[PDB]
C-alpha cells in the first residue's frame, strides 16, 4: 500500500504503509521522512479525526489515498533556552532529542551555528551524541546558551 | 466546490487544534505561576531567617560588650 | 452554495489566524514568567548562602567567647 | 430592531439593537449576556471587519440580519486567582474593571457567588467598588481567593 499525505500549505508527500499500520506507526513514519514530532501531527481522513490505536483498515483507507495532516502549535515538552543576555527561547522537543538536534533547533530559530554554541545544564557543558534524557532534562528545564 | 468543501473541514479542524493548543498553553503558564508562588514564598521564610539570623548576631555581640 | 462556503471559508481562516495569534502571545508570556521564576531561584540561592554564612557567624562567635 | 450573532460553534444569539449602534455598543450586549469581554470579540458583516466606532448604519446592517462573531481565546491582560486548596484561575481582565467585576468573572467560570468571595491581594482585602488600578493590580499579578462561608 502507498498513500500521499498532504498540508493546507502545497506540500505533499509519499508513504510505504501496509493497511494493519496504525496510526501511531504512520505518524512515527512521517516523523522518519520529514522530522515532525507524532505529538505535533493530526491525521485527518473524510473530514474526521484519525485516532493513534486504530489501523488504515478502520478507516476504510485504501491505496492512493490522500491523508490530511494538520500541524499543530506545540507538542508535548517544552525548554527553555537562556541567553547571556536574558533572552528566552522555548523549544518544541522530546525527550530523545539529541543535544545535536537541540542545537539545530537554536539554529532554526536564532541563526547560530551549532559549533559556536555551548549549552549548560546543571553547571555542566552538554555533549553533542548524548540525548536530553540522558540528563536528566525535563519539560520546562532551562539552559543556558553561551556562545564560542 | 469539492475541492472547497475539504479545505472547510480540514479548517475547522485547524481552529479545534489550535484551541487545544492554546489551552495546553494556558495551563502551562498557571502552572508557572503557582512554581513562582512557591519560590516567592521560599523567598519570604529565607528573608525571615537572615532578619533572624542577623539580630542574634547583633545582640550577641551587644550581650558580650555589655559583660 | 459556492458564495456560501466561501464565507465559511474567510471566517474559519479568519479564525485559525486569530486563533494563532493568541497562542504565539500565550507562549511569549510564558518564557517571561520563567524568566521570572529562574529570578526567583537565584533570589534563593543567594538568601540560602546568607543563612549558611550567618549561621557559622553566630556559632563562631559563641566559640571566640567560649576561647576567652 | 433585532439582529442576530453567530458564533462558528453554531451559537446563535437575538440582540435588541438600534440602527446606528457602534459596534462598540453591540459587542457590550454580547458581554452582559455570555461571558465574553468586548476585546475577545470580533464581528464580520459581508465580509467586512467592523470597527468599534462605526455604526449598524454605516454597515447598510438592516433589521433582522446575521453578524459573524469571531473569538479570541485571551485578551490582553490576564491576573490569576489561587484558592486555598491550590487551584489557579486566570481571569482576562481589563485595568478598569472593578473587584465586582472580577468576582462575576469567577462566578461564570467556577460557579462560586460573588457575595461569597473575599479576594486579597498584597495582605489587604480589596473593596468591591474599586478597580484592579486603584490596587496597583498588574498584569500576572496574583490574586487570592478565600471564601466565606456562614
Amino acid at each position: 500500500m502507498q498513500i500521499f499525505v498532504k498540508t493546507l500549505t502545497g506540500k505533499t508527500i509519499t508513504l510505504e504503509v501496509e493497511p494493519s499500520d496504525t496510526i501511531e506507526n504512520v505518524k512515527a513514519k512521517i516523523q522518519d521522512k520529514e522530522g515532525i514530532p507524532p505529538d505535533q501531527q493530526r491525521l485527518i481522513f473524510a473530514g474526521k479525526q484519525l485516532e493513534d490505536g486504530r489501523t488504515l483498515s478502520d478507516y476504510n483507507i485504501q491505496k492512493e489515498s490522500t491523508l490530511h495532516l494538520v500541524l499543530r502549535l506545540r507538542g508535548g515538552m517544552q525548554i527553555f533556552v537562556k541567553t547571556l543576555t536574558g533572552k528566552t527561547i522555548t523549544l518544541e522537543v522530546e525527550p530523545s532529542d539529541t543535544i545535536e538536534n537541540v542545537k539545530a533547533k537554536i539554529q532554526d530559530k536564532e541563526g547560530i551555528p551549532p559549533d559556536q554554541q555551548r549549552l549548560i545544564f546543571a553547571g555542566k557543558q552538554l555533549e553533542d551524541g548524548r540525548t536530553l534524557s540522558d540528563y536528566n532534562i525535563q519539560k520546562e528545564s532551562t539552559l543556558h546558551l553561551v556562545l564560542r | 466546490k469539492q475541492e472547497l468543501v475539504t479545505q472547510n473541514e480540514l479548517l475547522k479542524q485547524q481552529v479545534k487544534i489550535f484551541e487545544e493548543d492554546f489551552q495546553r498553553e494556558r495551563s502551562d503558564r498557571e502552572r508557572m505561576n503557582e512554581e513562582k508562588e512557591e519560590l516567592k514564598k521560599q523567598v519570604e521564610k529565607l528573608q525571615a531567617q537572615v532578619t533572624l539570623t542577623n539580630a542574634q548576631l547583633k545582640t550577641l555581640k551587644e550581650e558580650e560588650k555589655a559583660k
